[PDB]
């Protein structure tokens, strides 16, 4: 999991 | 202060993303050192240090999974220990800013000069197209903004978390599509007239425009489909991201492909095209939309480029890795360096329009004139 886009 | 505190998180994901006690144990040294390096503060950097000893000694023994365990341990502790953004989150928030307020008011203008000559003159239906994917896709800067305003807090649910950040994906692929649509006209104009006077009307533009809008929504739905929502406790609060947990392999894809049909395979044709175009004109003896368009073109690749090199690289990187770490850590600018392209249309027209009266009157004569 990774918050935004990457 | 504040680095040391990002020193000792940073190599607390090294621990949670651990292979070995090697790892974990050098991931601890790294916070000792720095937790000590960083009365009542002095207690809870103290009872944060015993924990990593107690920690360091499990991994010392060899016990990587229980090491592990009290590594978490002292995520717990971290809570009773000035939240201030990063660097790169700050510029990001700065460009966002200054996009949404060129992006909505320019390309609102120029949607509406356009919108007139429509069903007038082909390249206003080009030159609408445009800057609708471009209004559209700052629609959803405020809530981005927002959100790193609030330490990454996402307050807007797992419909918005799908949608909102999938709009700039949509204007990547919408953008370079209609781009592709528009030099495939500028090329036929030059090279194959008659081809456009015996085919070359509104109702084809149209259409051309609606499957670049449908091929570009196709393009961006499995993406869409792989972002959720995540709930964090320490401290609490609810993140919107991507999630290829457990498929290292899909996510590389991903990325990959977004590389090849979204940059390097446009890149190619899109050079190819202009190399054509120019050399044909600069040999002889229109060019005020042509080096618009061009101007539009390059600045698709320009404000890209960063978004492009850190995501490919961050792909081949091991989530443990000091540099994928670091990268991270940029994604949010990255992203607000490629949204320029959302308001830089409208300010390529304005320029170019000073070298031809009042600012939608300038617009008309840059983006409704018939070839
Ligand atoms: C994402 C993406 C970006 C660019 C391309 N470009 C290509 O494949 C190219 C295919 C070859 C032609 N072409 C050019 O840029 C091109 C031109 C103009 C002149 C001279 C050489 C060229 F190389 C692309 C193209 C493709 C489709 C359209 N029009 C269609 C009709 C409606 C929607 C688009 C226009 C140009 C393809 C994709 C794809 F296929 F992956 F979606
Ligand atoms: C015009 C001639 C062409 C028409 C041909 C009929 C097409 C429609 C039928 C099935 C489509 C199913 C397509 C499913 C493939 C999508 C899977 C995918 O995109 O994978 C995303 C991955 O996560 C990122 O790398
Ligand atoms: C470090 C951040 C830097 C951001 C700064 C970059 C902003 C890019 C803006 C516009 C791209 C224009 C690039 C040059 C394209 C214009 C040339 C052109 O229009 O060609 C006309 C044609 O040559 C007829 O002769
Ligand atoms: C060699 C790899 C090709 C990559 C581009 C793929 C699509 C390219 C399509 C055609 C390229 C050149 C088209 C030339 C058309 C000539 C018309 C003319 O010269 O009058
Ligand atoms: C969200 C992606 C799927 C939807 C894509 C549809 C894109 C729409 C593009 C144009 C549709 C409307 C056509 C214009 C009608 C008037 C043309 C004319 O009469 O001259
Ligand atoms: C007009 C059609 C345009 C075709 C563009 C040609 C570019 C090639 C398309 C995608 C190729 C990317 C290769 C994918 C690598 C996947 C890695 C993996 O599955 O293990
Ligand atoms: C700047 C000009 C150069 C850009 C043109 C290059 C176009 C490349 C077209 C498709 C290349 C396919 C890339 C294959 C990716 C391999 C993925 C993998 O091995 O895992
Ligand atoms: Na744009």
């Amino acid at each position: 999991f990774a918050p935004x886009w990457r | 202060l504040e680095d040391n505190w990002e020193t000792l998180n940073d190599n607390l994901k090294v621990i949670e993303k651990a292979d070995n006690a090697a790892q974990v144990k050098d991931a601890l040294t790294k916070m000792r050192a720095a937790a000590l390096d960083a009365k009542d503060f002095r207690h809870g950097f103290d009872i944060l240090v015993g924990q990593i000893d107690d920690a360091l000694k499990l991994a010392n023994e060899g016990k990587v999974k229980e090491a592990q365990a009290a590594a978490e341990q002292l995520k717990t502790t971290r809570n009773a220990y000035s939240n201030t953004l990063r660097v790169p989150d700050i510029l990001a928030l700065v460009i966002f800013a200054v996009v949404f307020l060129v992006g909505v008011l320019g390309n609102a203008l120029v949607v509406w000069v356009t919108a007139f000559e429509a069903k007038r003159t082909i390249n206003a239906i080009w030159f609408l197209n445009l800057a609708v994917a471009d209004f559209l896709s700052c629609l959803a800067l405020p809530i981005l903004f927002t959100s790193i305003v609030q330490h990454h807090h996402w307050p807007f649910g797992g419909a918005a978390c799908s949608i909102l950040p999938s709009l700039i994906l949509l204007n990547m692929y919408a953008s370079i599509l209609l781009l592709a649509t528009i030099s495939a006209d500028r090329f036929l104009l030059v090279f194959k007239p008659i081809w456009c006077q015996n085919f070359r009307g509104a109702g084809l533009a149209w259409i051309a425009c609606a499957v670049a809008w449908g091929l570009a929504l196709l393009l961006t739905i499995p993406s869409f489909l792989y972002r959720v929502v995540r709930e964090e406790y320490f401290p609490p609060k609810v993140l919107c991201g991507v999630d290829y947990s457990h498929d290292k392999r899909r996510e590389r894809a991903v990325a990959i492909v977004r590389l090849v049909l979204g940059f390097l395979w446009p890149l190619l044709t899109l050079t190819i095209c202009y190399t054509f175009i120019l050399l044909r004109t600069w040999s002889r003896r229109s060019t005020k939309t042509l080096k618009v368009v061009v101007a539009v073109v390059a600045s698709f690749f320009i404000f890209w480029l960063p978004y492009q090199v850190t995501g490919i690289m961050m792909s081949f990187l091991e989530p443990s890795s000091p540099t994928f770490l670091l990268l991270k850590k940029l994604d949010s600018l990255c992203v607000s360096f490629a949204y320029i392209n959302c308001c830089i249309n409208p300010i390529i027209y304005v320029v170019a329009g000073q070298g031809f009266k009042s600012l939608p009157s300038l617009l008309r004569n840059v983006l409704t004139e018939e070839s």
